[PDB]
Order: C-alpha cells, then structure tokens, then sequence
C-alpha cells in the first residue's frame, strides 16, 4: 500500500501546461517525515493549493469493519 | 448411534481496504476412563471494503479443521476434517451469507448367508449376518460482517495501574 | 473462559460359551469361559478463567516491542509445566479528537505439554492476530 | 542512549532483556524463576520522577471436579466419592526507570 | 486479473488524433491509491469526461453465482 | 511479585468383582480382586 | 485499551537509594588508620 507522499509526488510528474483545476508549473519537492507523521512540501502557490485540496479529499475516516465467520458442523 | 454438533466463530476487526490476518489453533483433550487429543486450527485472511448502499464486500481465504488423531475417543472429540475455501463475496448489512458448504450422506447394507438352510422359515434367520451403516454430515461456512459504530466500543473510563503507588514508594524510597 | 463437562455411564459385555466338546460360541468378540462386563460410571466438570495483560509505553509514531515468556509449574501429589509466551509489537499514533490509532502484531499462547495436570494448567492454545485499529 | 530535553527532562532509547533460564523437591519453589522478558522502546522522564515503561500481569483460576454419577450425590457419605482440585495464581512484573 | 487503472492507462496510449466519442489530446496520468480504493487522474476535460464515462460503464454490479456439485454413487 | 495456591482433596476408586467362575465385572478400569481407593488431601 | 500519559501518570520518588553507603566506601578504600 503506497503512501500519500509517494502517490502525490508520482502524480505531479511529466506535465507541460498550466491553468489547472480540481475534480471530485514545475517539479514540486514532496517528502515524508514519519517521525512526526508529516509531509514537507516545496512548490508554487497553485501547486501547494492543489496539494492541500487533494490531500484533504484523500484522507478522511477509515471506517471499521468487523467480520464474524460462522463454521457449523 | 452417534451425534455431534460443533459451532466455531472467529471474529476479527479491521479498517476498510486494509488486509487483516487471524490464525489460531487449540488442542482438545479427553481423559480416558483409566488421554486423546485433537488439534483444531483455523486461519482466515481477509480484505474488506464497502460498496453501494453500505454493502460490505470481502476477499476471503479461509482454512480450518483438525488433524487426524485416531475407545470412543474419536467418538467424543470433534474430528471435523479439514476444509479450505478461497473466494470473494459481498453482503448487505444486516444479513449473512453462506459462502461455502458441503453435505454428505452414506448408506450401506451387507448380508452374508449360508445358501440353502438359511432360507428355512423359523431357524434359518440364525445363519444370516446383516450389517448396516447410515450417516449424514453437514458443514457450513457463513459470514456476517458489520460496521463498527460508537455503540460497539466498551465503556471503561478507568485504568487499573499494574502496581500501587504505595508499593512503589515502599520498594524504592530511602529506608526511614 | 472455558467450561467443560464429560460424563459416561453404562456397561460393555463380552461372552463365551461351550456345549459338549462340539459347539463353541463367542458373543461380541473379534476372534477366538463365561461372561465379562465392564461397568463405567463417571462425571467430570472443569472450569478455567485466565486473564493476561501486557502493558507497554512508548512515544507516538515510534515502534515498540514487548515479548515475554514464563513457565508455569504444578507439583504432582507424589511436576508438569506449560510455557506461556506473548509477543506484541505495535506502532501507535494520534488522530482527530485525540483518538489513538495503532498497528498491531500480536502472538500469544502456550506450548503443548500433556493426572489432571492439563486440567489444572492454563493450556489456552496459540493465537496470532495482525491488524490495525483506532480507539477513542 | 540517554540525552536531555526541555526543562531538564531525560529522554532515553532503551533495549532491555532480562530473566532466567529454565531449570526444573521445591527447588523451583525456592528459586526465583521469573521467566524471560525483552522490551525495546524509547521514553522521557521528568527529573525527580520515575516511569513504568513496561509491565505484565497474569491471573489464573482453575477448578476441576470428578465424581461418581449417582452415589456421590447421597447426602452424608457421598462427599467421600468426589475429587476436587483447584488452582489460583497471580503474577505481576514491572519494568520502571 | 488487471486493475481498472492499468487497463484504462494502457488504453489511452499511442494515439495521434482528437475529436473522440464513446461506443457502448496527450498523455493522461492515471494512478491507483488502494488505501482508500481510489484513482487519481490528471488530464484534459475531454479526457476526464471519457474516463468517467468508461469507468461508469465498466464497473456495475458483479452478480453472485452459487454452484452445487452433486456426486452420486 | 507472585502468589499461588494449589489445593486438592478427594478420592479415586477402582474395582473388580467376580461371581462363580462365570461372571466377571470391572468397575472403572481401562481393560482387564476387590476395591482400591486413592485418597488425596493437600494444600500448598 | 490505550491511554495518553499525563503528568499524573508518573510516580513521585524524590529520592535516590544509593547502592552502597558512604561509610562503607570509606571503610573499604580509606588508608588503614
């Protein structure tokens, strides 16, 4: 299961354009610091804005499922 | 005659889309009249997630059962064989599904007789030899999942310290 | 928590008979002077409660390891032991509203070691569970 | 590995192993025989206080009753046919710094 | 069994034209984030429109079949 | 810190009986002259 | 059940049992009188 840092950094890769939007420029520096479970970002204002929006839309709740497996003989 | 009912239930909690592993094995003993054991083990690894209308979909790998260990010892102990099922299914919330199952029925008769005299009316029935066996077996693997809500936790509101403050002071205070 | 009840009562019979030096008869025998009966009557109940609690402290987001194993002895009337071991490695951290999320790998249980010795000792089998969960 | 931190607190990275080696007439009853325990962690302590980094408690209760089915139920002498075995045990182990 | 992300990304590959339609431009960035079982997409408006349509037409219900195998002697 | 208490008391019985040279009986025995009892009483 | 460790979760010690006594050390490593 990849991390948010890896996924987002690989997303912002090999694209030659500007004027972006969000659906429900140069290379950003996005690294993971798990010691405090944080992400260090470096980029333009538009890039950091889309990063904040995409991360907020990305991690929310992670609901819990409990499974009971009945075996009857 | 012999009859046996066995009901086992593993229960495991996890977060959606993250694999969970649960394996277990116990040994069941029976003491002779004047010590036979069967090792029952299960192993379930599951990947759960949600789907439209709050249904729960799961990828399941299940193995379960005993290990063959031959005076009525096997008659008392479970001895439910071994079964592995690998599949994937989704369940509406509030209901349970029968993912796997296996039934078996056996009937057998055998008759041995002396050819001629065993056919005489009255005492002929003393020369026959009749053996009969009948058996029914049913085994079922059902699943029921459920989402964990705020009412599924246990209220504790306390914390039993392992060791007492007075005990610690007594054991590491400077001697008076 | 374990409860068990095993009870058996009844009689088993085996027989032999002869008539003159000519007629032999064997009643309920596998293969070749008079009847024998084994009478059994017994009832045994058993109950056991075991509560174990490991407790480990660490700093958030830093893995912690705790493993332990003891040996429980019982002296015969006139010395049986069971080795109980646990091993828990955990990665804890915090989450919204001060909830505590944890990635857990837990193994625990005993090792099979067969006169009521097993009846007295824990003998709780073995269980391993690997998962991740968060608690208010 | 120890070091200091704000307000003079002491932070430490700890790897601890301890315990005995299994060696079976009341010999084990007299000798310690405290099992084996390893704990690896990291914690910080205010100066002047002590912390319970690790611990483990255990409680066991067991009962067993064997009896002849019918006669052992008679009022007075029936109690001579039973056989009652009981075990109780509490264990506490604590690692403080 | 390949994933929707892999299949769709390999579909939108090595084509020099525009003016597309659907039957029952440059390189898009389509990656899979299974931690929340989602897909991160990057592309033009037409490309994202066809991606939404094709995915919706792609995953619907996955009906259940139960097989009973009778063995008689 | 460890505390433990183990205690057991009771009787176990085994028996055999015969009648003539014809009827044999074994009471609470695994397999083949009169009754034996093991009395246990101890607390440690 | 987890719990965050607060200032009330420590044990008040405020002392330090030395392993060996100052008088004992002086007796064992002082020049003989």
């Amino acid at each position: 299961i990849p991390g948010v840092a890896t996924v987002v950094e690989r997303l912002l890769n090999n694209g030659k354009a500007l004027s972006n939007r969000q659906a429900q420029l140069e290379d950003v520096s996005l690294i993971a610091y798990p010691e405090t479970n944080s992400i260090l970002v470096k980029g333009n204002d538009q890039q950091i804005q889309i990063i904040r929006d995409i991360i907020t839309q990305l991690d929310v709740a992670k609901r819990h499922i409990e499974l009971s497996l009945w075996i009857i003989d | 005659k012999k009859k046996a009912n066995v009901v086992s239930r593993p229960v495991i909690l996890t977060q959606e889309n993250i694999p969970a592993i649960f394996d277990n094995n116990r040994t069941f003993y029976v003491s002779l009249v004047g010590l036979e054991h069967v090792t029952y083990g299960t192993l379930i690894n599951v990947i759960p997630r949600f789907s439209s209308r709050g249904q729960i979909e799961m990828s399941l790998t299940i193995e379960d059962g005993t290990g063959n260990s031959q005076n009525e010892n096997t008659s008392v102990l479970p001895e439910v064989g071994r079964t592995k099922i690998s599949t994937i299914a989704r369940v509406p919330q509030g209901k349970s599904l029968l993912i796997g199952g296996y039934t078996h029925e056996t009937n057998s008769n055998e008759i041995i007789s002396i050819p001629f005299l065993s056919s005489i009316p009255v005492i002929g029935n003393v020369f026959k030899y009749k053996t009969s066996n009948i058996s029914n077996i049913v085994r079922v693997f059902l699943i029921q999942p459920r989402e964990i809500k705020e009412s599924s936790y246990y209220n504790t509101a306390e914390y039993k310290s392992l060791i007492s403050e007075r005990e610690i002071q007594k054991t590491t205070q400077i001697i008076p | 928590i374990d409860k068990s009840e095993l009870n058996n009562l009844g009689v088993n019979w085996q027989g032999t008979a002869s008539f003159g030096d000519s007629f032999g008869a064997s009643f309920n025998m596998s293969s070749s002077n008079k009847f024998i009966a084994s009478v059994m009557a017994l009832n045994q109940k058993k109950k056991a409660n075991v509560v174990s609690r490991p407790v480990i402290l660490t700093q958030e987001n830093i893995p912690a390891i705790f493993d332990n194993n003891r040996t429980f002895y019982v002296s015969l009337v006139g010395l049986e032991h069971v080795t109980y071991g646990t091993l828990i490695n955990v990665i804890p951290r915090f989450s919204s509203r001060g909830q505590i999320e944890m990635s857990l790998t837990i193994e625990d249980g005993t090792g099979n070691s067969q006169n009521e010795n097993t009846s007295v000792l824990p003998e709780v089998g073995r269980t391993k569970i690997s998962t991740i969960a968060r608690v208010p």
